């Protein structure tokens, strides 16, 4: 995903979520949406399964 | 040592009785949890007696 790193602060890590990393070529069954915005830099998340 | 977006008490910091020497400029010891910052940097560092 990256090279490498040099310095930050922020790190979030919140509750352990799963899926399944098995992938097929049948028909959906979910939807997922998501909403990304920034006013006066705060992050924003915005998601309903 | 960048704290940023966290809520800390200072009283734990102070009932540990074991630190030799406190000094703390600038501010009252006794009134500096109300008061509000913005930003608080920490260094961490050996020194001789
Ligand atoms: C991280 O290091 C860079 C030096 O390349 C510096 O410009 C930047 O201010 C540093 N970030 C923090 C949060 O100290």
């Amino acid at each position: 995903v990256y090279s490498s790193a040099n310095n930050c602060t922020f790190e979030y890590v919140s509750q352990p979520f799963l899926m399944d990393l098995e992938g097929k070529q049948g028909n959906f069954k979910n939807l997922r949406e998501f909403v990304f915005k920034n006013i006066d830099g705060y992050f924003k998340i915005y998601s309903k399964h | 040592k960048r704290i940023s977006n966290c809520v800390a008490d200072y009283s734990v910091l102070y009932n540990s009785a074991s630190f030799s020497t406190f000094k703390c400029y600038g501010v009252s010891p006794t009134k500096l949890n109300d008061l509000c910052f913005t930003n608080v940097y920490a260094d961490s560092f050996v020194i001789r007696g």
